[PDB]
Order: C-alpha cells, then structure tokens, then sequence
RNA sequence: GUCAGCAUCAGUUUUCGGGGGCGGAAAAAGAAUAAGGGAAGGUGGCUUUCCGGGAGUGUUUAUAGCCCUUGUUGUAAUACGUCCACUGGGGACUGAGGACUGCGGCUUCGUGCCAAGGAUGCUGACAUAAUGGU
RNA sequence: CUGCCGAAGUUUCCCUCAGGAUAGCAGAAACUCAGAUCAGUUUUAUGAGUAUGUAAAAUGAGAGUUUCUAGUGGGCCAUUUUUGGUAAGCAGAACUGGCGAUGCGGGAUGAACCGAACGUGAGGUUAAGGUGCCGGAAUGUACGCUCAUCAGAAGAAAAGGUGUUAGUUCAUCUAGACAGCAGGACGGUGGCCAUGGAAGUCGGAAUCCGCUAAGGAGUGUGUAACAACUCACCUGCCGAAUGAACUAGCCCUGAAAAUGGAUGGCGCUUAAGCGUACUACCCAUACCUCACCGUCUGGGUU
RNA sequence: GCGAAACCACAGCCUGGGGAACGGGCCAGGCAAAAUCAGCGGGGCUUGUGGCAGUCAAGCGGCGACAUUGCUUUCCUAUCAUACCGAAGCAGAAUUCGGUAAGCGUUGGACCCACUAAUAGGGACUACUGAUGAAG
RNA sequence: UCCGCAUGAUUUAUAUGUAUAAAAAUAGAGGUAGGCUACUCUCCUGUAUCGUAGAAGAUGGGCGAUGGUUGAUGAAACGGAAGUGUUUUAUUGACUUGUCCAUGAAAUUCCAAUCUUGUGCGGAAUCGAAUCCAUUGCAUACGACUUUA
C-alpha cells in the first residue's frame, strides 16, 4: 500500500551556493526509495537541479492525523495523456489521505488506463465546507438521512443443498 | 456520442439582454416611480397588443416588465423602497401593473371587447350548424373558401368537393364551461369577442399624500 | 425492504478477525465503506467494508459520528444486547458456537440424551 | 446516483396488489392484471401513494422508472375512466362495409376500394368495436386497457392500406380521428 | 468464430505486424 | 467437499458453462453426476445473440457426405453434454470414462424425482449475473432450433410438481406433528446446554 | 534375510505459535478528564405549517450530539518496521564416512560426559512372503 | 565405445585462379617475473574543443611469450545510427548482438519472442508464464470501465454514433434556471422595384421606425393572392437545477467476398474481457543442500 | 483350373494453425466399431469518385480538413428475373431509383436476332456411390 | 429350472451409514389462528436433520412404555417420463438400553454382512427356431430381398 512521505532536499553546498535553500514536498510512494526517486525526478523537472548535485536532508513518513474522521479530499493532478498534457481534478471521500490517493490511482487506471508513471499529483486538499464540494456523487452522499439497500450483496463446499436466500 | 435533446437553432439575431434587460426594466421602474403624477398600477390583461397600443396612445407611459421584478428592485421593505408604506403595496403589487403618465374615468368606462382567452367562461352557448362552415355564425349575406382551414381544424370536418363540411353538429362553446385551448383556438377563427379589458386603480402613491389605497 | 444501511444500524461482522462480533454503524464513508464501533472492549472503532458485514434487523437511534463513549452509553441504554440475543437468529448462532466446543465425552453426553429424547414417539391414535 | 424516485398518487381505484412484479389493478370499471417482471425496480405502496424507487441505477435502467409510472397511470385511468378511440372511415367511390360480431370484438371489412377480399380482424382482449350513429361511417373502440385499444385501432388502420396507388390521390382508408375517454 | 474472419492472426501477421510497426517508428524518426 | 455415490443436480437457474466447468472437474474427480431439469439452464447474453451462436453451429458440416459431418444435437440435455465434453479430454480413455459418469436429462424422470437435488452456487445465475443483464434459457433456445419435445416435458413437469407438492404437504403434516412432540419432551432443555 | 513402527540425533528444509527488547510526530489514533474555540449533514427545542406524526423554520447543547486547539490521565496502548548468540510444536527428504586424534562445551579435576571432525537405539511381523529384477 | 579440449565465418595481406594466407580461435613443446604483469570495466587528474586521448586509483586475475599446426574464411535475424528516396513499400552503408555447435521451461503449435546454457539422482525454492475446465496452481481479495443482431481476450484510421462514464472551458439560475404550458407575438406597412396573381415567407438592395416586457420590412409550413399556424421575442402559472463547445476510457461503424473453423478448444458478460493494486499458490535441465560418476587442479605419502 | 509384374521408409478420415512447403505424422478440434463385394477414378493486398493553381480556415505548428473558383458439381452477393418494401408529377398502365433478399431460374441460333419473367456478375491407400455382413 | 445343502469359494470405481424428493422469487418467499383476508411469527445455506452406546456387536435379571426395531411374511392401495418403487398393512419369529445391574473378552501381550458364478447335490417339472439343400420373381452382377416347402 501507499504511504505519504515528506521529503526535504537540497543541492550540495559549494562556493557558488554555500547555503542552498531547503526544498520540501509531500509525495506518495509505496516505500522509502521510491519517494526519494520521485523527489529527484520532480525537482529536476520543475526547478532544474541535477540528481548528482543534490542530496536528501530529511525523509519522514506522515501518518493520518485523524484516521477515523470521515473527510472529503480534492485532488488536482497533471495527467500525461496521448498528447502528454492534460489536467484533472477529482473528489474523494474517505478517512485517510493515502486512501484517497490510492483510490485516485485505481480510478485513473480504470477510466483512463493510466500508469503510476503518467500521473503527477499537484495538490491534495482537505475540503470541509459542504457547499465547497463540487462533484455530484459526493454531494448527494453528504445529505443527512443517508440510507440504501446493501449494494451488490452477492451472498469450498460445492453442491449446496438448498437454493440460496441471496436476500434478506 | 450522448443521448440528449437536439436544440433547434435559427438566425433571428434578436436575443434579449437577459441581465441587462432586467437592469433596464429596474431603471425604468425607478424612473416611473420618479414620474410626475397619476400613480397608476395597471399594465396589461388578456387583450392583445392593440389594446395596449391604444392605451399608450392616450398618455404622454404604461409599462411593467417582469412582474414582481419592479417590486423587487424597489424593495418590499420600506427601508429599501423610496415610497412610504410599500410593505403592503408590494403584496398588492403583482401581475401586470405599471405606472403611467398622461385616466380614472377612461379606465372605469372605456372597456373594449376582445377575443377571449383560455380559462374563462363562455358568454353564451355557441353552436356550429352542420354543412358548410359559417365563419361568423351565418352572418355573411363566412364563405366556404376555407380550403386550408379544413386540414387545420382537426375537428369533425371533411372536405366535400372543395367545401369544408362538419358532418355532425359541433358545439363550439357553452356558457359556464372553462375555455379550453382548443375551444379558444377554434373560436379565434370566429368573431367571438368574449372578453373585456379592465384596469386597477385601487390606490395612488402620490409624492405628497403617499396614500395608496386598497380600493 | 428490511435491511437498510443506516447510521445507527447494528451489523454482524462476517469477515476478518472480528468474525461473529456485533457492531453498530456510526458513519457512512462512501458507497462501499462504513465506520463501525462496538461497546465491547476487544473490538476497536474502525472502517469496514460491506462484504465483511451483514445487516441486522435492529435500528437504534444514534447521532452522526458519535464518539466511542456516547455509542456505548446509547447501546447500554437502548439495550441492544439482550435485544439481539432475544431473536431466534442469535440463539441459532450461540447454539452453533457451543456445539463447536463440545468434546468427545460431551458428544457421548449428547448421544445419550437425544436417544432418550427420540424414544418418546408418543402420538395420538 | 443512489436513489432515483418517482411518485404516484392513487385515486379511488380499489385494489392495487403488487405481488411479484404483478399488479392486479381493479377499479369500478373492471380489473387489469399486468406484469412488470421485465424491469428490476422497487415498488412500494405507502397508503395513498406508490413509490417507484431505483437504487444505484444506470441511465439505461433509470429510464424505465418513468415508463413504469406511465403504464401504471394508464391502467389506473382505464379502471376509472376507460379509453375511447374514434376512427372515421374514408370512402371515395366504394363504400366500406363493416360487420360486427361477438359484441363487437371481431370486425369484418368488405368492398374496400372494390376489393372482394374479406378483411377480418379480431380485436385484442378487452376491446369492443361499435358503429356510432351520431356521426356517419365512423367507429368507436371502447376498452379498459389503452395498449390493447390503441393497438386494435392500429391493426384496423394497417389492414386497409392502399397498395401500388398514390397516397397523394388514392387517400382512401380507415383513420383514427379522436383519442379520448369514456367520461 | 462467429465472425466474418479469424481473430487468430496467422504467424505471418504476427511476423510482419511488428516489423511494419518498426518501419513506422523509423519513418517518424526520419 | 464430501462425495456421494451419485449426485443429482437440479439445473434450474444455473449457467451453462459455469455449471459445466464444475461438473467437468467432479467427473475427472471420479464421481457419478446426474444433471436434471436441463431445459431451464441459462446462458448469458440476450436470446437473439445466442440464437446466432447456435445457428452458426448448424453451419458446420463436412461438404463431402454430410453424414460424416458434425452432428448438431438440439435437446437441452445434449447441449449441456456438449459443453462438458468440450471441457474434458474426451480423446483419451480417462476423458472418455468421465462422460460415462455423466447423466444429462430434460426434466426429472421417476428414477430420480424421489431423491434430493443439490445446486452449485458457483454457477447460479442470481449470484453471478448483474441484475438487468439479458439472458436466455436453453429450453426456449432448443424449441426454436429443432427440439420438438418442449411442450410434453413442460406437461410432465406440471404433473410431477403436483405430485411432489402433495408429498411435501404430507411430509410437513408429519414433520409439524413430531416437532410438537419434539418440543414437548422435557429432556430437550436438559440437553440445551450442549446447543442441541 | 525382506519390510515396517517409534525414539533420540545430525544435515537440508517447510509451516504455524509464544515472549521480549528497540525505532517513528519517541507511531498517529483512542479512552478518560479539565479549559477555550467553532459550527453543522441543526438535535433538544424553536416557531410556523400541515396528516401522536410528517414537514420545515431560523438557530448554537439545552430533553442528541459533532468538529478544532490545549491540558491531563501519560511517560497510555496499538500498529508497522526492526532485532533477540529467547522460545514452543507439526511435516518431508537425506544417514555419505567407518578404530584413534581435532575444534569446543560441560565436566572434574585423574576422569570423564556431551547434540562437538556425516545414525544410532528399542521393537515387531514375514520365510512356499515381502522386496528386488525380467 | 566412452572421456577430455573445442573454433570459424570475418579478419592479415597477397594474388592469374580458386584460394591461400595471416590473424583469430583451439591448441602442442621451451623459458622469464610473484609482478602494476595484465583486462571487451569503472574512476581521478591532465591538455584539446558527457564523450577524447595520455597518466594514475578502483576492480578481478598469476601474468608473458618466441617456436609448429589442424579446422573455418559463409549467411540469416533484430537494434542503433543513415543518405537517396514515394501513394506505398525501397535501397545504401557502419556497428552491435543472437544464430550456426544448443538441448530445457513458457508463448495452443513455430529457425530467431520471454526465461534459462545440460553429468546420474533425492529434496527444497524460483524465473518466464500462469491459477474456470481441458491443465499443475485462488470460480482469490479490492476498486473501476465495458452489452456489442455475430463484444473482447501497425492497413484501410480520417471521420461518424439521440451509446456509456468521467473530466476541461464557457453560460443562465427563488429578479423563478431548462422544459412544459396559457397569452401576447403589434401598429406605420400590402415599406421600394419586381407581376396575371407576391400582402415578411416565387423573386433584387436596404430592411427604418411609436408602444415597449416583445413583436425580425420576418423562422418555416401554406395560400393564386389572402388569411392562419409555429418560431425569435416577451408575459402569466410552474418550482431548481439546467444548457453549449471540447478532451479522454470502453463500445458501435469506418467494405470483404466465394466447400465448414476457430481468443488453442469448451465456454465466459457485477467475466473466465479491459485496467490497477494486493496476497496466496503452481514449476525449468535454472538456483540451493546432500549423495554418486568422471575430468582437472592442489596438498600429503619409505 | 493355371497364375504374373511394376511398386514398397512407415502408414492412410476431415477443418483450421504451425514464419517456409504448410504436411500424412505436430497442435486445437470434428470424430472414431470387425470382415468385405461391385462401380466412379476424385485425390489484413483489393473496390465509388483525376491532375495543376489560388481562396478560405476547424485548428495545430507555415501548413491546414471538407468546400469555392479557374481548362481539359458446389459456393459468394457486389440481385438480371420472381417476393416484399420506401421514395419520385407515381392519375391508371408502364417505368425510374433505393432497401431486405441467393429460396429459386438466368435460353435457343450465325457483336449480332429472336424467344423469354430474366437471359446478373464472380470463386473453387482414402474418398464418393450402391451391396452384404459377424456381434453384444 | 429351483429346492437344496452346498462346496470350493468366486466377489465388488461396493464400502464402510450405498443415510435426506417441495415449488418459486432473489428490488422476495413461508408459517399461525379467526372471520378475500387485517395482524402475529420464520429466512441471514447442511458445522443441518435422521440414525449412531454392545464377545463387529455375547449370555441373563430387574424397573418402566405399547413403544422402537429388524429377518421372514399372507395380504390390499398407488407409482408409466426410464413405471428401478412408495405405502397400507395385519402377521410370525426375533431383537428387545428408555433405565439400572451380573457374567465373558486377554499371550491377536507397541501398527501391518452382499455379490454372484461356481460346480455339483437328490428331489420336483419342462418338450422351440433359423440357415444350407429345393422353390418363387413382386427381387437380382454375386450376396441380399419377396414367396413356397
């Protein structure tokens, strides 16, 4: 499963830049090494700082501050499409920021047949005001009196003797 | 690529201003409130634009725009409204009502008849005799040359040797019955002026008196 | 119907390590996940899916997103337990559990009594 | 979308039993038994209202909810008001001869366009065909079910179609004039 | 089959599809 | 999970290939299987689609001496047997022996209608196909491509259900009587601590 | 001779279980308990509606509660990661070598004992069979 | 018969010819230094305009030779460059590997694809590829997309679809959004040439004005001409979201024939298809431990 | 009753696939019941729409899409006839164009000259046909 | 052919308890009493239900219920989709855990009933067809086929 990492990095000190500025970004990787690799790729593509000239000063896994409070997250991403340039924004509702990112990644691989390679997550934001929620499906979820029948109940011991109830 | 209602498009080049038109109506309402006198509240009725044109002629300006939009621009609360005691006036201010500047006697007396509109009650029990069609209930000394109207009627009418003929007696309208859209449209081809334009002069929002009565 | 995914419905966990336990839905995260909690100490408040639960017939009033203490207090006040167990459904489950724990000697105890039970076969002529 | 809804208010139509997708709607006029097994939707009967409910339905599935509402409303109209269809015969030279059998459930058509083929139709169940006297040579189809009355009106019209001629000039046949109710 | 043709591309097609894809890529490179 | 000498499967509401795959595995496992009520088997896809799937099967016939060509069996039992046979190594002696342990009959004959009929939840239509998905019954699909015994089998099924219902009413009357006497005994709740 | 069973071992291995450290926001939560803040998908109520109900209505814990921050219980537990020259079982395959040294640990101050430079111990059955060949 | 070592296809030139040469390789015998003595390798420094070379740190290995003497001197496949190029392929070189001498696992099957370089066995574990059945192995877990009257497991290709689902950018909306309805949709004016008849709607330019909340010298049907209907334009009732242009995923169409036929088959449709993530499992001659055979090398041996 | 020889790796069902040559062996299927007798010799191309020049211009990165202007035996359906169908100033008759459709026909005489409803365009030892036959 | 003892045994995709018959839907079904039914209750798979305690199932006794239970029966009813049987039975002879007692197992001293032929038993009763040879000609290369005998 994914885990959220804050990675702080900078280029090597030298006479040209005795005290290079720290550059920190939060990025989602399944492990430590992927987080560092994604950090270097991001910093190279954005700021034009070479991998060799830099070094990581801090990497820290961040847990969810409230892993039991139902929250709604909005995710801005830059999808690499057939033209290599496309922007998106999707809404999600769950309890952990990593969960929203993981659900977003599966959503990308489904509705756009995307990779981990082509996805670049701009910003994941917690949205708390109800009227600031845009998407229709999540908004209708926010109504107070939610209730619905168990969707897709679907329920070795081959050759069962009686016809399944498959209902209540 | 998606199932949706196809939208018809034309080339009128007469699209309304929308928000700007609403602002223009509000400005006209404010100017009408700032007009000299006669403080009328009556704009339109079931009559056609000819009655409105005649009414506008006998004045030196009847206009309402969107109903309750002028009241909203003025404001129901007396604080927003420039007039006095407009809180009760706004409740009465509804429908086709607008200011004017030219009166009471002409509105009370001069009421021209006009073709009826749907929903009203027929002034009589009109009956269409069978055989050749009578446009004016047999007042011609109403020809039978209504070649296209036979196809445009839909009612029990067939074309016999180029003459429209109602096979059975078809009662056009009966007194005390609500005027349906089909009944009103059928009566439009005849001379049924079963209507009378009225006006409303319950009160006058005078500049000094500020007494808009509810009469 | 008879089973609605309601905030305040108690559900019977059918998957995971908490199989057989009784929890109550506190919140609806989304179409496929709900937040559940139980006053029983061993069972922690957590987010569970719907393939891992079965809906019961008991609906108890409980405000949205109540904390663990409030849920336990409402559960105790409305007598959720001993209301679930009052049903013949729970009795069937408890019968199955205790019958699973019977050893060989108890099985022979079951042997003897139900043979005594069987031989009654008294019917009106 | 989780829940698409459609609401129906039931008039004095007496019995609206809905067992197993099957509605036996009985009113003062009669009784119609209809099946809705083809759709998979929820139908709830709360006193004076009927709730048509679709949970987690696609637009292909959702479009059925209005259709089900409409057909139930139609059969309610049938057991309360009934359905009446007036068809006016059109004959230019050869009169169209019509014979009525079995209280008007079978129609015999003769002398159409000079043809001597006996165009015979059996009306769909619950449809009665009668010849009205107030208006000459036009027919009244009475029934409880709109579908059967309308289809019977369609059947009669398509039986007597002009063939190999012009619609422009040979405009002869039976056409539906009015589509109303008994009261 | 159920179709008007065969879905299993004979090994000639499995042979020359990839090379003609390679010639296509070379054409874009040129 | 536990084997019997013979298993009689009521094939109403089961999918063709989903049931035939389980049956193929049980036959090579070494167990006699009887599939009854084959003319209510279900196949995914709307009826006209599957009617074309089978009318293409009618097209396959050797151009020389078509008596040599493929034989397109029409009975629902024979269509199910075709599914299983293609799922077996019938070109051997162990695959051949697996077919000999399979019985496929339309309806429930008297030799089997007095035994319990189990179902296969891995193949049940209500647990596999999403609601609203079009499907066709094999019994209808056979009565439109040549099989000429649909009505008689339906006729005999109606009589069998009547006899079977009468048996069940008698069995319920006896069963409710003993249940009354079952609860009447006091030893019931002096063994209740054992869960029985 | 033939073949089986167990035991204690050695080599390789596979699979569960237990205990204990240690690490991170010194996990994050959470519970309980004191402050303050905010409000809702607005509860009590709230007033108005309508058929004890429904519906709202606008509000700020009341006859439900929720969210945010801080203190506290605390220095909580848990989870994961990692380590134990800590530990309990289950199963399969192998037994090459053929006195004697050696490396060790226990000893036991001579001696020896031992899981330490490659399996021995106990037992049964069968002899016209069982294995092994063709 | 077994064992052991084991290339070559292109070099070195030479040629009248086929060829040899010559290498290379494989070797066979003799003799140095325990070495900076080497390397199908990296690094550092250094000049010149990441690469370049020289020199030196890393790294692995015992590293040299002179001498004579077998076999080979083809081709194919793919990558990278690459000028001429045309509907379109096509041609040209240079390089690289693989293949010839190569069996094994997988891809239904296969000269080159994916793994893997082979003594005889036991056990364990894997690679590639798979786990509905044929077939050893989850009819596993989780999240989505897709319904196809012949769905699915680079050539037509650009375009089309009132198929579906997501997004991007614009629009109105309780001053009542869209639609649905009732009504108005006017009066100068049948504006002007044009004509049998043309009145906004056979036809040519404006196409103006009064009321406005709106009526276009007119959006279509239509009439000989009229008249009338509908819009485009507003208003009354009606109560909340709705419209437009795009991009993407899947599906449909985007021609292809002539005995019957193939995602390998059967079949499969909340898949046994498409995409993702997660576990568990399956097995190669591969990897690991042990036994045994042989060769080679190393130590000991009166 | 007498009585050869050629020939012979081994054999002899069929569809598709196996880079080629796809075959009789391989793969995936269809399938498959002794022994014989007599005849017959069988063995991802491609299509319905030309070339030069300028103008737009959806848009992309100077091209630019359509449009505009300049001149010169069996099988296939892509159906001729028969069946039905939709359109056309189709009054009737006759006919034209188009759609579904290969069930069924597509002739006789030297490009012709008639008949005809029409005289449409195309592809290509074993099997086959009958006859006995042992056996659960 | 069986009675019938056998007599040697031959035996099992036997077999280890050859244990179990509603019907339908899965956005639903079923059950209770009272007068078309208002209402109560059941479902959430069989880990269930039935049988199951003994020298491979011995020999006795007491107590308790009119039962269970089997072998064999002398009969009735029903089952045609392939009736592979179901049931009513009265019967006999058993067996008789429902409950409590007594005898016996052992040095097999750590694991290794049904199935039919069979072959005959000494007692019963049983008394068919086809082809070749020939014929026919409705048929025919020869077989075969249609007749006659």
């Amino acid at each position: 499963a994914l885990k959220e990492y804050q990675v702080v990095g900078r280029k090597v000190p030298t006479e040209h830049e005795p005290v290079p500025k720290l550059f920190r970004m939060r990025l989602f990787a399944p492990n430590e090494s992927v987080a560092k690799s994604r950090y270097w790729y991001f910093l190279k593509m954005i700021n034009k700082v070479k991998k060799a000239t830099g070094e990581i000063v801090a990497i820290n896994e961040i847990s969810e501050p409230k892993p039991l409070k139902a929250k709604v997250f909005g995710i801005w991403i830059r999808y690499d499409s057939r033209s290599g340039t496309h922007n998106m924004y999707k809404e999600f509702r769950d309890t952990t920021r990593v969960g929203a990112v993981e659900a977003m990644y599966a959503d990308m691989a489904a509705r756009h047949r995307a990779r981990f390679r082509s996805i670049r997550i701009l910003k994941v934001v917690e949205v708390e005001k109800k009227e600031d929620v845009r998407r229709n499906y999540v908004k209708q979820l926010l109504n107070p009196h939610l209730k619905f029948p168990l969707p897709h109940r679907r329920t070795k011991k081959v050759f069962a003797p009686h016809r399944p109830s498959t209902f209540y | 690529p998606k199932s949706r209602r196809s939208k018809v498009l034309t080339l009128a080049q007469t699209e309304k201003k929308g928000h700007e038109g609403k602002a223009a109506l509000f400005s006209g309402v404010q100017q009408s409130l700032d007009s000299f006198d006669y403080m009328w509240i009556f704009d339109v009725t079931n009559m056609r634009n000819t009655y409105l044109k005649r009414i506008r002629d006998d004045w030196k300006r009847i206009f309402m725009g969107k109903t309750k939009v002028m009241a909203k621009a003025l404001g129901h609360t007396p604080e927003e409204e420039h007039a006095e005691n407009v809180s009760k006036l706004t409740k009465l201010l509804h429908g086709a009502v607008g200011l004017l500047f030219t009166v009471i006697g002409y509105f009370e007396s001069f009421v021209q008849n006009d073709f009826a509109r749907a929903g009203a009650v027929a002034p009589f029990t009109h009956v269409i005799p069978a055989g050749p069609v009578y446009s004016r209930a047999g007042q011609i000394p109403l020809t039978h040359t209504l070649e296209p109207q036979v196809r445009q009627l839909g009612m029990p009418t067939v074309l016999k040797n180029g003459v429209v003929t109602l096979l059975a007696d078809f009662p056009l309208c009966t007194e005390g019955q609500q005027l349906d859209s089909r009944q009103t449209r059928l009566l439009k081809l005849f001379g049924i002026t079963a209507a009378e334009f009225k006006v409303g002069l319950l009160g006058y929002y005078s500049k000094k008196g500020a007494s808009v009565e509810f009469l | 119907f008879k089973r609605y995914v309601e905030v305040g419905r108690v559900v019977l966990v059918t998957k995971g390590e908490y199989t057989g336990k009784l929890a109550v839905i506190v919140d609806i995260v989304d179409h496929k996940r709900a937040l559940i909690d139980s006053p029983c100490s061993e069972f922690p408040r957590q987010v569970i899916r719907y393939g891992s639960v079965v809906l019961t017939h008991i609906v108890m009033k409980l405000p949205r997103g109540a904390r663990s203490g409030i849920v336990a207090k409402k559960w105790k006040a409305q007598d959720v337990c001993n209301k679930w167990a009052s049903s013949a459904w729970a009795k069937k489950l408890e019968a199955k559990k205790v019958r699973s724990q019977l050893n060989d000697f108890d099985r022979f105890a079951v042997m003897r009594l139900k043979k005594q039970r069987r031989e009654q076969v008294n019917v009106a002529v | 979308d989780i829940y698409k809804d459609e609401t129906l208010t039931i008039p004095k139509g007496v019995t609206v039993d809905i067992k197993a997708r099957n509605v036996t709607v009985t009113g003062p006029r009669g009784t119609l038994k209809q099946n809705l097994r083809h759709v998979d939707i929820e139908m709830k009967k709360q006193g004076n209202t009927i709730k048509f409910i679709v949970w987690h339905g696609s637009r292909k599935h959702n479009a059925c909810i209005r259709s089900v509402y409409s057909i139930i409303n139609n059969m309610i109209i049938g057991v309360t008001q009934g359905f009446r269809y007036k068809m006016r015969l059109v004959y230019a030279h050869f009169p169209i001869n019509i014979n009525l059998t079995e209280n008007g459930t079978v129609v015999e058509i003769r002398n159409f366009l000079g043809e001597r083929i006996t165009r015979v139709i059996k009306c769909l169940p619950g449809v009665t065909v009668s010849i009205s006297s107030a208006v000459k040579d036009e027919i009244i189809l009475e029934g409880n079910s709109l579908e059967n009355v309308s289809q019977s009106a369609a059947n009669i019209k398509q039986i007597c179609n002009v063939r190999n001629k012009d619609i422009r000039k040979f405009l002869d046949g039976i056409y539906v004039s009015e589509r109303g109710n008994i009261e | 089959s159920l179709k008007k043709k065969s879905k299993r591309r004979t090994t000639r097609l499995r042979s020359r599809i990839e090379k003609k894809a390679a010639e296509s890529k070379r054409k874009q490179k040129r | 999970s536990e084997f019997q000498k013979v298993v009689v499967i009521d094939a109403k509401g089961h999918l063709l290939g989903r049931l035939a795959s389980v049956v193929a595995k049980q036959l090579l496992g070494g167990q006699k299987v009887v599939v009854v009520r084959c003319e209510e088997l279900n196949i995914s896809g709307h009826f006209f689609r599957n009617k074309l799937k089978y009318l293409a099967y009618l097209r396959k016939a050797c151009r020389y001496n078509p008596s040599r060509g493929a034989f397109h069996f029409r009975a629902p039992s024979r269509i199910f047997q075709k599914a299983v046979r293609g799922m077996l190594p019938h070109k051997t002696a162990r695959g051949q022996a697996a077919l000999e342990h399979l019985q496929a009959v339309e309806g429930i004959p008297p030799p089997f209608d007095k035994q319990k009929r189990v179902v296969v939840p891995a193949a049940l239509r209500v647990l596999r196909l999403k609601p609203g998905r079009k499907y066709c019954t094999v019994g209808r699909l056979s009565s439109e491509v040549g099989w000429k015994y649909n009505d008689i089998v339906a006729k005999l099924e109606e009589r069998r259900k009547v006899k079977s219902a009468a048996f069940y009413q008698a069995k319920l009357a006896k069963q409710k009587k003993i249940a009354s006497a079952k609860e009447a005994s006091p030893v019931n709740q002096k063994l209740s601590q054992f869960g029985y």
